[PDB]
């Protein structure tokens, strides 16, 4: 009579690497590396992302006339730019501290847009109806940004304007404006009358003064002039005051901001869908409890840690020796 | 390889034994059979389950991480940000892969150790009431019915009881 | 029967450790690697006490906000402490240019010699030196001003051009601070400085600026629609700094000759300062430990154990304990 | 355990043996007692001391490290600074916790091995002059006085000396 | 060591066995000599070669890395850059040193294990046809010429063939 | 007295030692070093291309064309750029080189260029003075001089009319354009040089746009000059145009650089001698020739190098504990 000691074998074809030898077949193992996603852009906390489409952040917040679909946007789980996100500033110029504004937006989960300076009643002594350009066309006609107002001389006079807004919204307000720089002194005169024009913007914390920089530049979208774009975050209770004798592209609409965490701006050409996820990448969503993933380093939500690995399989059972 | 049992002095595994990782094959008059060892297997299961949960537990999930943008006069801080992202990624990739390699070696050696310990356990129960073959098998010097076998498996084998019979046959 | 048994030690230890295969293993001996104790006090390093800013911050200290008078004598410290109430900084509203860089500079200063760079009573014979006070900087019931700067105004109905240089003969870097005032109106400009169109210029071997007042009413802060910007520079040994102005200069009065040292820093803490000594300081308290790790605070001054998020790091030295 | 001695074929430890980690308990006609094994315990103490010191020595101390301040237009670099601090903190917490976990496993197994090897050393000294009980104990076939016992403890047991007596009784 | 053989029950090494890591010394009427065990030696070489290569493979090379410069008003970012460079250097120095320490231990133990398993392999082939001395040696209870020795070395020793001769001499 | 077989292991005369967790300095029969600590003490070619030796010049002195840096006027391609501890010729006229560190960062991915006369001196400026813009601060060979790659324009007669001058980039690659803005110490010197008290300089391309206005302040002499000049640069993309407009104070581009981008280059500081050898890996101390994973020679490297660590030894055991006794 006999008794033997022995160990399990099965038909497992799972392999793992060890330090002394590669590709060892084991009876059981577990994969620690997620390499699968659903190829879509989903909701988080059941909230849909904001798809900018052919627009970028600048085109959205300024209201580039190509971005009118976004006018209604007010809340999102994250923001999506695409490979075709080219509509931003349609009048050439510099968007001052643009990358910083993008970083700010990354912690904004919603806003309420409102008419900070109503076009019809804010500017009785200035022309509000002629500030359009072929650089920002819409429907084959010269136009302009929807959230800013290009003020010009009424008749032959641009009197000193002074306009203030007090922030009674109970939260931060994002105010955007521009300053225009004609290419010639006669153009400065046509638009604004005053050769020695200035723009001054002040709040409790912001304080800047701008003067026209008149010079011929290479034409960009037909324009030898430039417009620089500016922004500030006005704190609850604070006031912002504009004073100008020309060259002000005035705020028309502004944005009362709601801060939230875990949001962000991603770049992706993946389709938006009605599904819901805990973890989103620019390639697609992940539904996994595995500790690692090799899908993408950019993530929104709660995700496995990105690593460059192709295989992370941990042995749990033993060397498989079925002979 | 470390403990000499798996792929060693016990040359091969048993596809016939499906209810556990380690166990016994017995053969007597009353029949032959496979029987997993509940205790050794279960201790191996709790151990490995703990190993896996511990590996996973050390790995913080990743919360929102997205890109930053930089203008054409911020190339130094753009390159710094890139040095930071690439450097952390090199380190985590290294840590993940190395932890899996080393732990896999340890896990296979652990199973080897469990088999070996089970073997020597049985060998200490039986002593001279059986002879060792060299391949994980013992030949008894007495009749060991399924009651006796069972005793050998659950560690209650009574040596003195059969010591005389075995001495005789031996 | 005659016998010998081989065995191992057991004791009454209740020390537990974690291993990969099993948690809370009781072992006969072990060593804790994790420091979790501190004394709850801010202590001296190398026998030198920290500088407690108290209700002031770094700006209030260096400018001499009138609420910061207890710091007027401070000259050396081991590290600098701000508190949750370090609120007194710039009392007249405006921007402190490169303020964070100045804080970083002061982080590697271990002492200084404060000196009267331009004595108030003798430096400014053609200008008014006694009227430069403001309700924005009130102290003890009266309008006042920074102790380390001097607000020059017109003498009678005249503010003639001033020109004033200082040569650095201190044998080390000198920190010089000044301001430029921007009134809210032409009326206040003329009232303070007489000259409607004024400037301030500052030059050294490395610094070069002409400042022009920017006259505009901003929202009132601390009762002021005007603004004052604050500037600073480090003058190298042997270099000269030259100030010229026809108005709007908040002149240096006191400057600081800097001694550089390493291992210093600024921390924020509400823990009390005490006459104790340490080699390692955190914002929660001092640490006296030769252990490799601590979970007390990531901010440390001195020679400290490495900060980790762990609650337990216990290394087995002895064996499994089985009594 | 990996080597099968501690909490293994030697069920438990000795609160009676206070002067070392490993050793012997004997009973002869002269009396009983515990005695630590100097050689084994000491080698283990040197090894463990070295392991602890190596771990500590690889962790170079933290020198002055304080927060940085950033203005309201420096959010990108403020966030970069935070990413760097958190990232290094993740890595060091991971490395500390993991090093202690893995080394703790190794230390326990080192001890287990030291006990196994001590038992095997005695076993090959004694050969068939004693019978193995199986619980870590040997019963001699001859009289083994305090001097004989001491020779077993210090590795200089004279097998031939007692082979004839032992055969007789065996 | 962990497995008790090297510097253990086999007290020292053999400078006379030059063509392998583990092996055999024999003595019989025909003569004396050393011979490496090819199977165990080659298995160890393969393992260790794989270990070294796996270590190197996880160390992707360093491409161009040159210093960044900062002006006198960029002290915070200069210091951030230094914190990053120092932090990564601390980590990589730590990983390289520790990996070498731990793996060196594992490697010596792997050798100790291979010697122990080779010894136990021979022991179980020979059984009671030889007596264990204790120092890694076996004395045959039967004559064992060169062909017989080679059978022990290549793992084909025939215990039953020599059992009767052995039993006569053992008693 | 029977036949015998013993089991045993290799020993040899190796003296190699390794450290382990439990024990230091263990002698082993075989081992491999993973730490490269040897270099050849020289600066070598990479891909068979020599480095550019700035010598007594720095990158500012090279690009602006400090007259002391004339030996560099012919440099056109390099594998990396070498500054030394005596690289002090740069901005001979005192002032600030704006975004200089950014320019240095850009140059780290430039492997060659073609210098060209962007605005030829003799024909570009018919209404301004082109011959009087020299200074003792930039003296060469016993005479007042100036940067070779810029041109200090001043008033002709009693007038400085508005200039406007454009360059279209037809080079098929990025063009690095440098210019300067002079800041006199007094309003009087402003008038004497440029006539217009209210002067400006404007520079614009499709993407770049900046206005510069003299900042006139009394200030000390540096290299004999109370004036300052700020130096500026921009990268003009293929097909784009740059336009300079000024009513004074412009230090005009004269020569500019069409750049070729290439990876894995950079700027190092080293006093080691350049030699005619080739390497895969260069550090400031010397070149490395090694297949090892780690090195402790230098954290700065160019090419494909082992990883820098602070370790003084990294030796892996491969063989066993060596016990010849
Ligand atoms: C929303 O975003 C879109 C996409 O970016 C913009 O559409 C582009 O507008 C630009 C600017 O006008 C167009 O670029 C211009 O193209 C002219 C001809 O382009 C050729 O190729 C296109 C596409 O293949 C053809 O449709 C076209 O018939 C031509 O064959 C050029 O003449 C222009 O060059 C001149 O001006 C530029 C300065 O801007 C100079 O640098 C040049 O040297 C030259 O003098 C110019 O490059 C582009 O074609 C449009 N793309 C598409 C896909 O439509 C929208 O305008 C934008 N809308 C808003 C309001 O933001
Ligand atoms: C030293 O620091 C202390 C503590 O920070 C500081 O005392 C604080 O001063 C301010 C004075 O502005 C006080 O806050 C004010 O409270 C009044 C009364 O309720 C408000 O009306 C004020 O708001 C008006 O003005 C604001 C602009 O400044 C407007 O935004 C607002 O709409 C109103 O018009 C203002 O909030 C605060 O109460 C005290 N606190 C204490 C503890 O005394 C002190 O002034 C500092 N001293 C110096 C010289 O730095
Ligand atoms: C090229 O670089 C060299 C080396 O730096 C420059 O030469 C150095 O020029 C400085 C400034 O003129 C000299 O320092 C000065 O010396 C005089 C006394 O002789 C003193 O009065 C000044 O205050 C200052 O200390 C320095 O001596 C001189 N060194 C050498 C080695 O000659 C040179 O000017 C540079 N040339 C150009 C065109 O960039
Ligand atoms: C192994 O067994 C399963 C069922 O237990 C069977 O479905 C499968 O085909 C087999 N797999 C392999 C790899 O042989
Ligand atoms: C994700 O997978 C789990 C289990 O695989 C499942 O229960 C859950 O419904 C899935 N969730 C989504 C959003 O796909
Ligand atoms: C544990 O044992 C030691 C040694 O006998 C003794 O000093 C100590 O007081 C004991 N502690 C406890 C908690 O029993
Ligand atoms: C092993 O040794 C025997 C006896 O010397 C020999 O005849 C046989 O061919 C060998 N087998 C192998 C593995 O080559
Ligand atoms: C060690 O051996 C090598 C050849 O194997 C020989 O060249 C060298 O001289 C020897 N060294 C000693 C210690 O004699």
């Amino acid at each position: 009579d006999t008794i033997c000691i022995g160990y399990h074998a099965n038909n497992s074809t799972d392999t793992v690497d060890t330090v002394l030898e590669k590709n060892v077949t084991v009876t059981h193992s577990v994969n620690l590396l997620e390499d699968s996603h659903n190829g879509k852009l989903c909701k988080l906390k059941g909230i849909a992302p904001l798809q900018l489409g052919k627009c970028n952040i600048a085109g959205w917040l300024l209201g580039n006339p190509e971005c009118d679909l976004l006018l209604t946007a007010s809340s999102w789980s994250y923001i999506v730019e695409t490979s075709n996100s080219e509509n931003g500033t349609c009048y050439p110029g510099d968007f001052i501290d643009y990358e910083e504004l993008r970083e700010q937006l990354s912690s904004v989960s919603s806003f309420e847009k409102f008419e900070i300076f109503p076009k019809t009643s804010s500017w009785p002594n200035h022309e509000t109806t002629k500030g359009v350009t072929a650089a920002c066309s819409y429907a084959g006609a010269s136009s302009f940004y929807r959230n800013l107002l290009w003020l010009t001389k009424k008749g032959s006079s641009y009197p000193k304007l002074s306009k203030s807004y007090v922030n009674n919204k109970g939260k931060e307000v994002l105010v955007l404006w521009g300053v225009h720089h004609p290419p010639t002194g006669t153009e400065q005169q046509s638009l604004y009358q005053n050769a020695d024009a200035y723009v001054s913007v002040g709040s409790s914390k912001y304080n800047r003064r701008f003067t026209p920089e008149i010079a011929a530049r290479p034409k960009v979208r037909g324009q030898a002039g430039r417009m620089n774009y500016y922004w500030t975050l006005l704190e609850p209770g604070d006031t912002i005051t504009f004073e100008a004798t020309g060259n002000l592209i005035a705020p028309w609409y502004a944005f009362a901001l709601n801060r939230g965490s875990g949001s962000g701006i991603i770049t992706s050409d993946a389709p938006v869908h009605d599904c819901n996820t805990k973890c989103q990448t620019p390639h697609g969503a992940i539904n996994s409890s595995l500790p690692f993933q090799n899908i993408h380093p950019v993530t929104i939500g709660e995700c496995p840690k990105y690593v460059r690995s192709t295989k992370l399989r941990m042995a749990t059972g033993l060397r498989n020796i079925p002979s | 390889g470390l403990f000499g049992a798996i792929a060693g002095f016990i040359e091969g595994g048993w596809t016939g034994m499906i209810d556990g990782w380690y166990g016994y094959h017995h053969q007597n008059e009353q029949g032959s059979g496979y029987a997993a060892d509940q205790k050794s297997t279960q201790n191996a299961i709790d151990g490995i389950t703990n190993k896996v949960n511990s590996v996973i537990e050390k790995m913080n999930t990743q919360f929102t991480a997205v890109g930053k943008e930089f203008n054409n006069l911020e190339r130094r801080i753009e390159n710094l940000n890139k040095k930071v992202d690439d450097g952390f990624l090199d380190i985590w990739t290294y840590n993940a892969e190395l932890l899996v390699l080393l732990e896999n070696e340890r896990t296979l050696d652990f199973h080897d150790s469990n088999v070996r310990n089970l073997y020597e356990k049985v060998k200490s129960q039986l002593k001279n009431n059986a002879k060792e073959i060299g391949n994980g098998c013992f030949e008894f010097y007495h009749k060991c019915d399924d009651a006796c076998m069972e005793s050998v498996r659950n560690g209650t084998y009574d040596y003195p009881k059969y010591s005389e019979e075995s001495k005789l046959n031996r």
